C-alpha cells in the first residue's frame, strides 16, 4: 500500500552517515 | 551408517520405488563411492585439516615373498608383497600399515617414488617399508632380513574406493560380513548430507529424461520419445 | 573402476540402451579418453601438486638395438628402441622406465631435447636416458656399451591417450586382459565426477538434435527433420 | 588419434550422416586445421610454457643445390633448397632441422632476416643454417664446402597447416600412408575438447541455415526458403 | 591455404549455393582482403611482436631511369623507379626490397620523408633506399652511380591490398598462376578463423535484407519487398 | 504479505555500521 | 502516483555530500 | 512456502562482521 | 509524462561535483 | 525442488572468510 | 521521441572529468 | 536437468581463494 | 534504427580516457 | 543448447589467477 | 543487421588500455 | 546462429591480461 515514516528515517539517516563521513576527512595542513 | 542406509536415501529422494526402473541401486553404490572421494579431496586438500575416524577403512593383507624381477640371482633383494591388489589411498589422511594391532611397530608407508632409494641411513635399517607398485600390489621391503617372516598385516587408510576397500576389510569378532550393504560406509556423518544431494542432483535429471521407447530400427530421442 | 564403469554410466545417464541408436560406446570411448586428458592438463599444471597412483599406467616394452640412420661406420653410435610406438607421455606426473622392478634400476626418462647433448660427464656415462623420438618410439642411449643387453623394460607415467597404454599393458599375474573394457580407467575418483558431467553436457546436446533421415536427395537439417 | 577420429566426432556431432548433405567432410578437414593453429596459438604464444610433442610433425625432405640468382659467378655463393615447398611453421615450439635422426647433428634453423649475415663468427663457420625464403622452399647456408653434400634431412616443428605437413611426412617402417583420414592428426589430446567445440559452433549454426533450394533465377534467401 | 579455398569456405558457411545470388565471390574477395588489413593492423600495431612467413607477399619489379621532374639538367640525379604501380604496405612487417634473393644485398626500403633527405653520411653512399612516392611508384635514389644498372628487384613486405600484390606475384617454378583464385591467401592459419567469422558476419544480416523487386517507377523497400 | 520487525531491525542495524565508519575516521589531527 | 518534495530534497542531500567530500580533498600546496 | 530461521542467522552474522570491520578501524591516537 | 528542469539541474551539479573532484587532484609537484 | 545442504555451507564458508578478513584488520596499537 | 542536445552536452561533460582525471595524474619524475 | 560436480568446485575453488587470501593479511605485529 | 556517428566518437572519447590514465602510471624507476 | 569444454577452463583459468593474486600477497615478516 | 568492425576494434582497445595498465605494474625490485 | 572464434579470443585475452597483473604483484621479500 502506502506509508513512508520508515522510508523517510531510513534514507534521510543513510544520508546522515554519507555526510559525517565527508566530513570527517576535512583537514585544516600546517606546516606551509 | 551402513551402505543400505545410505544407497536407501538416495532412491527415496529420487522415488525409485519400482522393481521395473532404470535407475537400480548399483548405479548408487557407483555415484556414492565416486562423490565420496570427490567430497573428501575437496574439503581436506587444500589445507590440512582434521580428518575423523569415519573416512578410514581398516583392511587386511596376506603377505608372500616374492622375487624383484625373476629367479636370476644377481637382480637384488627380495621383496613381500600381498595376494591380491590394495586399493589406492588418497594423499589426505594418515595411512598405516600395522601387525594386527594399531598401537605397536612401525610399518612405514612411503610413496612409491621414495621407496626406491630408502634404508641407506644406518639407523633406518631395522625399519619396513610399504608402497603400492604400479602392478597394484602392496610391496614390502627393509634392509632387516627378519621382515620377509610377516605373515599378515593390516591397513588403515582413506581408499579412493569405498567398495573396493570395503570387500577386503578385516574379520569381525562376530564373524565376516556376506553382504556389502551391510558393512559400515566410510564418510563422516557431517559430509553425508552434501554427499546425498550431489548424488541425486545428478541422477534428478536423467530420471525424467525421454527414453528410447519404441522398437523401431531407428534412433527416437530427436523425437522425444 | 573398469571402463565398463564408466562407459555404462555415461550411457546410462544419457539413456543410450538401445542398439539402435546414434551415439554408440565407439562415441563414447573416445569422449572418455580425451576428456581425461584435458581434465588432468587443467588441474596439474597451474602449480605442482602431488599426483595419486591412479592415473599413471604402466606399459611393457620390447626394446631391439637399431643403428643412427643406416649401415654406414661413421654415422655415429647405435641405439635401443622399442619395436611398437610409445603414447605421448603428459608433463605433469613422475614419468620412470623401469627394469621390470619398480623399486629397482635407474633409467632416466628425459626429454627429446637434452637427450642430443646428454653423457658428457664424466660420472653420468652410465645413465640410460630415455626420450620419445618423433619417429614415436622410445629411443635409449649411453655412453656405456653394457646398455644394448636391455631385452624389456616398463614405463609408468601419465599418458596423454590412455586407450593406447591401456592395450600395450603389462602382462597380470591371472593374464592377459583380452577385451579393452575389462581394463582399469586410469583417474583418479575425485575427478570421476567432473569427468562424467563434461561428457554427458558434451552429447546432450546432440542427443535431442534433428537428423536428415529422409533418402530424398535433399538436405533437411535446415527444415528440423 | 588420427584424422578420422577427429573428422567423424564433428560430424557425428553435426549428425552429418547422410551423403546428401551440404557440410562435406572436407568442410571439417578444413575447419580443424584452422581452429588448431588457432588454438596453439592461444596457449602456447602468450607466455612461454612447455609445449608437448603432441603438437610436432616431422616432414622428410630432400635437398638440392641451387644457385643464387642464376648461373653468374659473380652472384654469391650457392645454397642448397628442398624439393618441394615446406609449410610455414608457428614460433611457439622447438624447430629442429635433423639428419634422418633427432639425437644428432647441428643444422640450425633460424628466421629468414638473420640468416643473410650469419657464419662470420669464427667458430661458427661449419655450422648449416636453415629459414624459409619467401619462395617457400627452405633454404641452406653455410661457409663449410662440406655442407654441400646433404641428400636429405627431416624437419621436427610446430606447423601451421596440419595438412601440409601431413602430406610431407616421413615414411614408416610398413611404408608411406596413402589416405590423409588414416594419419595420425597433431594437436595435443588436452585440446580436442576446446578444438572440437568450435568447429561445431562454427558449423552447427549454418547447420539449421537456410538455402536457396528454388531454381527461379531469383534470389530467395530474404523469402527463408 | 588458397583464395579459392578461403572464399569457398565463406559462401558455403552464408549458404550462397545459387548462381542466382545477390552476392558473387567477388564480394567476398573485396571483404576478405579489407578484413585481411584490417585484423592484421589490430593485432600486430598496439605493441611489436614476431609477424610470420604468412602475412608477406613477394612481389617482382622492372625498373626503368626516370628524371627528377624532365629533361632538364639543372635538377637532380636521375632515380630508378618500377615500370608499373606497388601495393601499399603496411608498418607492422619488415619489409626488405631484395635483388631476386632474399639473403643477399642491402637495398634498404625507407619511408617517402625520410629520402628526400638521406645519403649524405659518408658511409651509406653505396646503399640503394627504397620509398613509395605519392606517384604510386617505387622511387629508387643512391649517391652510387652503379645504381642505376639495376634491372629487377623483388619486394617483400606485408602489403595492404593482398589482391594487388597477388597480381604482381613472382612466377613460379612451373610457371605464373593464371586464375587469381588458385593463388595463396596471404594470412596465418592462426587468424582464419576471425578472419571468416567478421567476413561471414558482415554478410549474412545484408543476405536476409529485402530487395527492391517489383520494378514499378517506385521503392519498395519501405514495404520490405 | 509483509512483517516489518525482522528488515527494520536489521536495516536499522545496516545504518549504525556504517555510522561507526563513520566516527572511526574522525581525527583531531597534530603537529601544527 | 506523484509528488516530488522529499526525492528532491535527498537527491539534492546527495548532491550536497559528494560535493563536501569533493571540497574536502582540496589543498593548497607549501613547499618552495 | 516460507522459512527464515536461516536467512535471519546468516544476516544476523553478516552484520557482525561488517560492525567488526567498523570496530576494527578504531583507534585511538598519539603524538601531539 | 515529461519535464526536464529538475533531472538537468541534478545532472549539471553531478557533474560539477566530479569536475571539482577531478581538479582537486592537481598538483604542482616539486622536488627536481 | 529442495536440497539445501550446500548453499548452507557455502554461505557459512563466505561469511568464515569475511571474519578473517575482519580479524586480520585488528591492531592493538603501540607507541602512545 | 527523440532529441540529444542535453545528452551529448552532459555525456561529453563526463568524458571531460574522466580526462581531467586522468592528466591530474601525469607526472615528469626525479631523483634519479 | 541436472549436475553438480563441477559449479561445486568452481564455487569451492572460489572459497578457497578468499581465505586464502584473508590469511595472508594476518600479521603477529611488533615494535612496541 | 540506424546512426553511430555520436556512439563511435564518444565510446572512442573513452577508450581514449583509459590510454591517458594507462600512460601516467608507467615509470622508468631508480635507486638500485 | 550445451557444451562445457571451454566454459571450464575459462572458469578454471579465473580461479587460477585468484589462487594467483592470493599467494602474491604472502609475506613472511621480518623487523621483529 | 549484422556487421562486426567496429565492436571487435573497440574490444580490442579495452584490452590494450587493460594491458598498459597490467605491464605498467611491471617492477624489477632494488635495495637488496 | 553459431561463431566463437572471437569471444574464445576475447576471453583469453582478458585472462592473459589477468595473469600478467597478477603476476606483476609477485615480490621476493629482501631486508630480513
Amino acid at each position: 500500500f502506502g506509508s513512508g515514516a520508515i522510508g523517510y528515517e531510513f534514507d534521510n539517516r543513510y544520508l546522515n552517515n554519507q555526510e559525517m563521513s565527508a566530513v570527517a576527512k576535512q583537514r585544516l595542513t600546517s606546516l606551509p | 551408517m551402513t551402505y543400505n542406509e545410505l544407497i536407501y536415501m538416495v532412491l527415496d529422494e529420487l522415488k525409485l520405488s519400482s522393481d521395473d526402473s532404470y535407475y537400480t541401486p548399483d548405479h548408487v553404490i557407483f555415484l556414492l563411492v565416486k562423490y565420496r572421494s570427490f567430497l573428501l579431496k575437496q574439503r581436506y586438500s587444500d589445507i590440512k585439516k582434521q580428518i575423523p575416524d569415519s573416512d578410514y577403512q581398516s583392511i587386511c593383507l596376506d603377505l608372500i615373498e616374492v622375487p624383484a624381477i625373476s629367479g636370476e640371482p644377481c637382480e637384488g633383494s627380495s621383496y613381500l608383497r600381498s595376494k591380491n591388489k590394495v586399493p589406492t589411498t588418497m594423499m589426505i589422511g594418515n595411512p598405516r600399515v600395522y601387525p594386527m594391532d594399531f598401537y605397536q611397530g612401525e610399518i612405514t608407508y612411503i610413496s612409491r617414488d621414495r621407496m626406491r632409494y630408502v634404508g641407506y641411513n644406518k639407523f633406518l635399517r631395522n625399519i619396513i617399508y610399504c608402497s603400492k607398485a604400479p602392478d597394484g600390489y602392496l610391496y614390502f621391503k627393509s634392509w632387516n632380513p627378519q621382515f620377509l617372516h610377516l605373515e599378515k598385516v593390516s591397513f588403515n587408510a582413506i581408499f579412493e574406493d569405498a567398495k573396493e576397500a570395503s570387500e577386503m576389510a578385516c574379520p569381525e569378532e562376530n564373524g565376516t560380513i556376506c553382504k556389502l550393504e551391510d558393512k559400515e560406509f566410510p564418510i563422516e556423518d557431517a559430509l553425508v548430507p552434501p554427499l546425498i544431494e550431489l548424488v541425486v542432483k545428478e541422477l534428478r535429471g536423467p530420471e525424467y529424461s525421454p527414453k528410447d521407447e519404441d522398437n523401431n530400427a531407428k534412433d527416437d530421442l530427436p523425437d522425444a520419445r
